[PDB]
């Protein structure tokens, strides 16, 4: 195009600066508590709740 | 010996090769000069007017002369389609990358090549003074750009250790196998499983038809929990189930083709050593080769790899006429 | 969108610029 | 899916698409400020 | 120019090494004095009152350096023969003192009376009774904790800083009862003497050792170095009626106790910390000079890293060193805020 | 080292460019020349670094191991004189084209095709503007120009044979001879 | 410039002689500055120039 | 190995035709052409044999003496004695120019050294030969020399040049007998404009392509002591002209040698046009220029305007450069390459005016105590940067940007950022300002230290003095110092040391 | 890599991470031969 | 930097000319047709092989 220009359309710097991700899971995990005597299975807890 | 960035190129923008070199152009942070080369001109202007829109960070140069690609890249990679383009572009043009290569530049091909072929390109290599990696890439373009395909590198292992940078923007299992050409042996190895696992696949849903299974979800379930799952079968159950509930609907296109399969089965069996006038008895790998044959003998070789269960029984019934031709 | 070649520029080459130019093909 | 939206930068010193330039004497340039619509019902970029 | 990605290389190596640009020439040295004596205190904390030879030991027994290593004399990871509490594990006393100064001098905004510290310097004391009675009233002690009064304003002239600075002297050398530490007099001077030099190092003067000298306390000669000794105004006459008058006590059975360590032996260590300041070419190798030298290894680097952080600015400082500093988030804080503050304080 | 980083592992390096380059040639002409300290030792007389008179400038260029071929301020081109070629940049276009050219690019030429802005169209305008010069230059108001190589081969037999036996530049010379 | 024709007072609105006429006698009846500050013995310059000194040009020569 | 003209390089088969009549000829004829050496070709042939052999005279050999002998003994013939003193050179270039003159083309074997066939099969291969570098040096001999004949020559005179070439006797009856195309011929007075045309092209590339060298060393060793508007004022150069060429000949250079070019570079020697013209252009819009800034007033409106105007313009450089004092920020090369390359957009849009920095420094804050404690710390932290913005009735003041924004200001106003790892830190200036409507002008000349005092410019205590501040007047000071200073002296109830014996 | 760390003590980090992971990997095959009945700790070469 | 030898310039035209004449032969086997001499639709330039005397049909 025009030989001289890196980025021949010119697109904004902030377009081309980069994007960071970080998880939940890493912020905090999530722990599974096992079933209880009052709810030993997912039935009864369904037909607890 | 001056301060500068590295000169990457990519020859090849077929299907394989557009991703690749939209991963470098978006993943390089003007880390790298990225040259792209292609047989037409519009093919490379296009591919480079779509990462300067959708936003590259790396400025990039065309090419149509690998005269011009060997003299301007410090590191070459191709990703072409067949094996006999792949050989002209590195051997049999009097601009050959291979045989023009300069002391220290480093080529890699992700094309699927002949053992033969991939010796005489590191011996060429070698005399050059250059280093070569053959890398015969796995997976479908939308992994590529996913960036989760597979490598399997053989060559000079300081040459992998460098150029991992470089593969890891376009590949998340990179395997160094070792000398030149294991990355051609285990792709060919890969390809004959994958070959024998879909006609394992397809059979396994033919006779689930014929019992009367009347769904595939529930069958593949309880196929990954026990231990008959596979990746062939999980990939294409719905296409086969479908394929054997209508006969009459051709099987849709697909990057993995019948053609391409058996022209890798073929390499790989000119590959395969010989015990003299006999060849090697694979019954299961002759079986697949046959039925493969017999799809693609139907026009079907440009579709999917799951037309191979419309002819089972036409490679099984050609196999009883060439086997009671002399009977 | 196609790129201007400018094959027409070399055409003006085939014109035997010797007879009149005297020679001007070399340096001068 | 090709680009159709988007066209090559202004290079250095170029001319406007009405001829104007920032050289020398602004009197060979053309003000363009009065025909613009009187009122816009927002806010342009400019 | 750029390198491939690759081994997640983080982008910044702290928190301030990006934002240290935006500064100033003499914003960077302000903040260079403080956060230089900050890094200097905390590397040679840990060899906290070890000998010479002790020094040359350690550095001899950690003689395998793999090419990459800081040098072992710095930051060392000898088992600590103190094993101080929260706060002066990673430094020591003059420093927690340095420190409060510098933070009520940042809540401050400008210039503050010595009334704003003399609080929680005396509940430092008392929470620290040890390291008060052994680092009390010595001129080591009190030029590490004044060291950072010319960072209120540069541009002072010395009168008006030795004024200012008086205020904070006395306090610092006001024995709690009537003692009558001897010496004060000589104590102040070479107080000012060290401030002269590090306010010329923070205004950037040409050979700021040698001005100092020049425009040094009459009867501080013994402080420069040998060779600038020479341009010290000579003893005043004052002076020595004052040491005749301290002389005709005729009171030999009476001695100072807050003096631990002798201002002879203070003036010796300050003359090797000059010195070493003086011929340092860069603040590590001034940090490893000052503590190769022994003794009290931890003023003797917040003398010579702050000299050297005002006369090399911040950026001058190795980022891993400040990152190894334990509290240098809050001191890199404070001082930004003094750096900004100082040139338009709120009440004037 | 070179080609291994901080951990070890070896890195890519760029492949050491034409020794003969040009680039490599600046490269190490700036590396191996006197440093920019050492070419005056004195300012100027008033105020401004020397260095702007064409003396100062020569002896730089001779410290740095150049030697200036525009000796003399008159030994420049000085482009301002040009009568003609701004005439034809102001009105049609930039005449030269490649007088611009990264690689292969910013090139300012006409069309392949042709048509209305095809080499016919530029070169009949181009003309056009050469041929008001010309009338200018025979109503007196620009000298009379020099013998051309072509004006020569298009000229008589007897023309050409009498300007090579006389050396004669222009065609008032002619007259004389 | 800007012209605005009414010819709603004409007899007969749609007549181009009208509108040209119309056009031609305002041109007729235009001064230009040089005229205006002839006439009133002022420069041409300081009557549509935002110049200082021009502050001077319209006082009372005293 | 070694390639060059000599010995020409093995080249692709699939490469596109360079002439226009190779892109028609047929494949079948395409196929039908030999590999062949330069040479093997007759136009090559003849080239070699006459016109490089006596370019290779010049060179040391043995021969030279012996075909001198001979082409001096002709040229004595052609002109009497005049010649003998004439020297060998002027001798090989007469007979040089001579035999390109009497190049003729027709039958091969009827005395004609080669056809027109041949000659354009031996353009078209050596226009096929050529890469970038030789594709360029072609065009600036056209450029050079062509040209100028194509733009003072008509159409009839080139037909009637073509006519010449091919050489067909019936062709060029044809074309002599038509009366029009005899007088519509041009005259060798008009062609005489042909010279002057080509001295001024050559002495445009001239300028190039010598006084870039020179330029470009005095620029690249002192740019401080040879500004680029220094170099054209002492060369007479175009100001902006001096800039192309330098940029053109690093970017040259650069692709010549096969290296990314240093993309800074145009950024570094148009920083003021960069700001001012680069932008991104949509596809069918038409765009304007901003002939001004704003609607301000003029300063030759009011006398002390135009004194602030003519100070200010005093104090501001003319032209700033990389190296000038504004730009003493960039200690390292870490710094300089940041500044300098993909983010100077940016970089120049966070303030206007040019100071000694681009932002402000960031410093953290300290988090509120949690009386809940470890049982509510992972709350303050998540995956997004919290960015919060004081406002109210003495914050969002456009007007006041400037004093609100002012680290030294008691109320200014207060930006936070909470991390995703729960760190409490203060804004940046970008990230202040973005709060404000926005400002997209920059100052590329004044610079504040430059600024004139004593002469004119005195600030005094006196005028500061007249409000008079008092301290037993006013006590508001006094509340805010007593505000400012600690407190823990409080739970102590004169401040001595403590006593240990 | 901390700061401030030796290239002796990053060792003794792997180090200890290394005897973590011998422990962890020797309890997790205990969990699996428990779990599957099968003989995994084949290779008890490492104590 | 080599001599400009001219006796060993001439090995893959033999063998490209070897080739054209085996061809030839079958064609002349065969009466086929190389290109149309006469400028045409495919051939608006004419191009033409030159009559050769030594050259056989």
């Amino acid at each position: 195009p025009h030989k001289s220009y890196k980025y021949t359309y010119m697109p904004d710097p902030r377009k081309l600066a980069p994007i960071e991700t970080t998880q939940r899971s890493e912020i905090v995990p999530q722990s599974i508590r096992p079933p209880t005597s009052y709810v030993p299975n997912h039935e009864t807890f369904l037909e607890r709740a | 010996a001056i301060k500068r960035s590295l000169n990457v190129g990519v020859v090849g923008m077929g299907n394989m090769g557009v991703p690749i070199a939209r991963n470098l152009g978006f993943k390089a942070r003007s880390a790298m000069y990225l040259q792209i080369h292609s047989r037409a001109l519009s093919k490379a202007k296009r591919v480079c007017d779509d990462l300067s829109v959708d936003g590259a960070t790396c400025a990039m140069r065309i090419h149509d002369r690998y005269s011009t690609m060997t003299k301007w890249c410090d590191v070459i990679v191709l990703a072409l389609a067949d094996v006999k383009a792949s050989r002209h572009a590195l051997l049999e043009d009097n601009e050959s990358l291979i045989m023009n290569a300069r002391k220290g530049q480093i080529i890699v091909d992700h094309t699927t090549v002949d053992a033969e072929t991939s010796r005489e390109c590191a011996h060429e290599a070698a005399r050059r003074g250059a280093y070569f990696l053959d890398a015969p890439m796995s997976g479908s373009p939308r992994a590529c750009f996913n960036g989760q395909l597979l490598l399997m590198v053989g060559g000079d292992a300081e040459t992998f250790q460098k150029m991992l940078p470089i593969f890891h923007m376009y590949a998340d299992n990179v395997f160094h196998m070792g000398e030149s050409g294991s990355g051609t042996a285990a792709k060919m190895i890969s390809q004959a499983l994958v070959a024998s696992h879909n006609a394992a696949a397809a059979e396994a849903l033919s006779m689930a038809h014929a019992l009367g299974i009347e769904d595939q979800s529930k069958l593949v379930q309880v196929l990954d929990a026990s231990w008959g799952s596979s990746t062939m079968l999980r990939r294409n159950a719905p296409l086969l189930q479908d394929l054997i509930r209508n006969p009459d609907k051709t099987p849709p296109t697909s990057a993995v083709s019948v053609d391409r399969l058996l022209s890798d089965l073929a390499h790989l069996d000119a590959s395969l050593p010989k015990r003299g006038g006999e060849d090697e008895p694979f019954p299961v790998f002759d079986a697949a080769l046959r039925s493969l044959a017999a799809a693609s003998d139907a026009g079907m070789g440009d579709r999917d790899l799951a037309s191979v269960v419309h002819y089972i029984e036409a490679g099984e019934a050609e196999l009883r006429n060439r086997t009671h031709v002399p009977l | 969108n196609e790129a201007e070649k400018h094959h027409d520029l070399h055409m003006f080459y085939t014109l035997a610029w010797w007879k009149l130019g005297e020679g001007i093909f070399g340096v001068d | 899916h090709a680009n159709t939206q988007y066209q090559h930068a202004w290079p250095l010193l170029s001319h406007d698409d009405l001829g104007n330039s920032d050289q020398s004497n602004n009197t060979k340039n053309i003000m363009y400020s009065m025909y613009m619509p009187k009122r816009n019902k927002g806010t342009a970029p400019w | 120019v750029a390198k491939l990605q690759h081994n997640s290389a983080p982008t910044t190596l702290n928190f301030y090494e990006k934002s240290f640009q935006q500064l100033s020439d003499v914003q960077q040295r302000q903040t260079g004095l403080l956060i230089g004596a900050a890094v200097g205190d905390a590397a040679a904390r840990a060899l906290d009152g070890y000998t010479a030879e002790e020094v040359a030991a350690v550095a001899a027994e950690s003689g395998s350096l793999q090419d990459e290593d800081e040098d072992p004399v710095v930051f060392a990871s000898v088992t600590p023969r103190e094993h101080k509490s929260g706060l002066l594990r990673h430094h020591s006393y003059t420093f927690y003192l340095f420190s409060q100064l510098l933070r009520v001098m940042a809540t401050s905004r400008g210039d503050f009376p010595v009334q704003y510290v003399k609080n929680e310097w005396v509940a430092t004391a008392r929470a620290h009774p040890d390291c008060f009675v052994r680092e009390h009233a010595s001129l080591l002690h009190v030029l590490c904790i004044t060291m950072q009064l010319p960072v209120i304003y540069p541009w002072a002239d010395d009168s008006t800083l030795r004024e200012y600075a008086s205020g904070f002297l006395e306090f610092l050398t006001e024995t709690p009862a009537e003692q009558a530490v001897a010496s004060r007099e000589d104590v102040y001077a070479y107080t000012n003497s060290v401030l002269g030099v590090a306010l010329r190092c923070l205004q950037s003067n040409p050979d700021p050792y040698r001005n100092a000298a020049f425009m040094a306390a009459p009867g501080t000669a013994h402080v420069f170095p040998d060779d600038l000794a020479l341009y010290c105004p000579p003893a005043l006459v004052g002076s020595s009626h004052s040491r005749t008058e301290e002389l005709s006590e005729t009171d030999s059975e009476t001695v100072p106790l807050f003096p631990a360590r002798l201002l002879e032996s203070d003036v010796r260590v300050v003359r090797e910390c000059l010195v070493v300041a003086r011929g340092a070419a860069s603040f590590a190798e001034g940090i490893k000079a000052a503590i190769h030298l022994g003794g009290p290894v931890c003023q003797r680097s917040l003398i010579v890293g702050a000299l050297l952080g005002a006369r090399m600015g911040v950026r001058r400082i190795p980022i891993s060193w400040l990152s190894a500093t334990y509290d240098h988030v809050p001191l890199v804080t404070l001082a930004l805020q003094v750096a900004q503050w100082s040139w338009n304080p709120p009440h004037h | 080292r070179a080609d291994v980083d901080a951990e070890g592992n070896s890195i890519l390096e760029p492949l050491a460019v034409s020794p003969t380059s040009t680039l490599a040639w600046w490269e190490k002409w700036k590396r191996e020349t006197v440093s920019k300290h050492e070419l005056f030792t004195e300012e100027g007389a008033d105020g401004t670094p020397k260095g702007e008179t064409f003396e100062e400038k020569n002896e730089a260029l001779r410290m740095m191991g150049i030697t200036s071929s525009f000796q003399t301020k008159d030994l420049v081109p000085q482009p301002d004189r040009q009568k003609l070629l701004p005439l034809i940049r102001r009105e049609e276009g930039e005449i030269a084209g490649s007088l611009w050219a990264m690689d292969g690019g910013e090139l300012s030429y006409p069309k392949d095709g042709g048509g209305p802005q095809g080499w016919g169209v530029r070169l009949w305008r181009e003309r056009q503007l050469v041929k008001r010069e010309y009338q200018k230059v025979l109503d007196g108001y620009r000298p009379v120009p020099q013998l051309s190589t072509l004006g020569n081969s298009v000229r008589t037999a007897g023309d050409q044979l009498d300007i090579e036996r006389s050396g004669a530049q222009t065609p008032g010379e002619l007259s004389d001879y | 410039a800007g012209c605005r024709i009414n010819l709603k007072a004409t007899n007969n609105p749609k007549s181009p002689t009208h509108t040209v006429e119309g056009v031609f006698e305002a041109v007729k009846a235009l001064r230009s500055v040089s005229e205006i500050a002839a006439s009133r013995g002022k420069v041409p310059h300081s009557l549509i120039y935002n110049i200082y000194p021009y502050l001077e040009e319209i006082r009372r020569r005293k | 190995p070694q390639w060059d003209l000599w010995q020409s390089r093995p080249r692709s088969e699939d490469m596109d035709e360079a002439l226009q009549p190779f892109m028609d000829m047929p494949k079948s004829l395409k196929d039908r052409r030999y590999d062949i050496p330069w040479w093997a070709n007759p136009f090559g042939a003849w080239y070699l044999q006459n016109i490089l052999s006596l370019e290779l005279l010049k060179l040391k050999s043995k021969t030279n003496a012996e075909k001198i002998a001979t082409y001096r003994s002709y040229m004595r013939s052609l002109a009497s004695g005049k010649d003998n003193t004439m020297s060998d050179d002027d001798v090989i270039r007469n007979i040089i120019k001579e035999r390109w003159k009497t190049l003729e083309f027709g039958d091969r074997n009827a005395g004609y050294p080669c056809t027109f066939g041949d000659y354009i099969q031996f353009l078209n291969e050596w226009f096929k030969s050529l890469d970038e570098e030789g594709m360029q040096r072609l065009r600036e001999h056209f450029d050079r020399r062509i040209r100028p004949l194509l733009a003072v020559m008509s159409p009839v005179d080139i037909l009637w040049l073509e006519a010449l070439t091919q050489n067909s006797p019936h062709n060029k009856e044809q074309l002599q007998r038509k009366i029009a195309f005899q007088t519509s011929l041009g005259t060798p007075e008009f062609f005489d404009m042909s010279k002057r045309l080509r001295y001024e092209i050559n002495e445009d590339y001239k300028v190039r392509d010598e006084l870039g060298p020179e330029l470009f060393a005095l620029w690249s060793k002192a740019p401080e002591r040879w500004p680029p508007e220094r170099l054209s004022k002492m060369y007479g150069l175009d100001f902006t002209l001096v800039r192309k060429i330098l940029v053109w000949h690093h970017f040259k250079a650069c692709y010549d040698a096969c290296v990314e070019p240093d993309w800074s570079l145009p950024k570094r020697l148009f920083a003021l046009e960069w700001i001012r013209d680069v932008r991104a252009r949509k596809h069918g819009l038409f765009y304007g220029k901003m002939r001004f800034a704003e609607q301000k007033i003029t300063f030759y409106s009011d006398r002390f305007l135009f004194r602030d105007l003519v100070n200010r313009r005093e104090a501001s450089y003319a032209n700033v450069w990389e190296m000038d004092d504004p730009y003493r920020f960039l200690q390292t090369e870490q710094d300089y390459e940041d500044y300098w390359g993909d983010n100077y957009d940016v970089y120049r849009r966070m303030f206007p005016e040019m100071i000694g920095r681009t932002g402000e420094p960031v410093q953290q804050y300290g988090q509120m105590p949690i009386w809940a404690g470890p049982h509510r710390q992972h709350a303050n932290k998540s995956e997004h940067n919290w960015m919060f913005a004081e406002i109210g009735v003495n914050v969002g003041h456009e007007a006041l940007k400037k004093l609100e924004l002012d680290p030294t200001n008691e109320k200014r106003r207060r930006f936070v950022i909470r991390q995703p790892d729960g760190t409490l830190r203060s804004a940046k200036m970008s990230e202040m300002r973005a709060w404000y409507w926005k400002e997209e002008w920059a100052d590329f000349r004044f610079w504040a230290p430059q600024m004139e005092w004593g002469i004119e410019n005195t600030p005094s205590q006196e005028q500061y003095q007249e409000h008079v501040p008092d301290t037993t007047d006013a006590d508001f000071r006094k509340q805010r110092r007593i505000q400012s200073r600690p407190v823990k002296w409080f739970y102590e109830s004169e401040v001595r040391w403590p006593d240990v014996i | 890599r901390y700061p401030v760390e030796r290239h002796s003590a990053h060792e003794l980090r792997f180090v200890q991470a290394r005897e973590q992971l011998l422990q962890r990997s020797f309890d997790l095959l205990t969990k699996l031969e428990k779990h599957y009945g099968e003989r995994l700790l084949l290779d008890r070469a490492l104590l | 930097n080599k001599p400009l030898l001219f006796w060993g310039t001439g090995v893959s035209a033999v063998q490209q000319a070897l080739r054209h004449v085996a061809e030839d032969a079958e064609r002349k086997r065969q009466g086929l047709l190389l290109a149309p001499p006469y400028p045409c639709a495919e051939n608006p330039w004419g191009w033409r092989l030159a009559k050769d005397i030594l050259d056989d049909n």
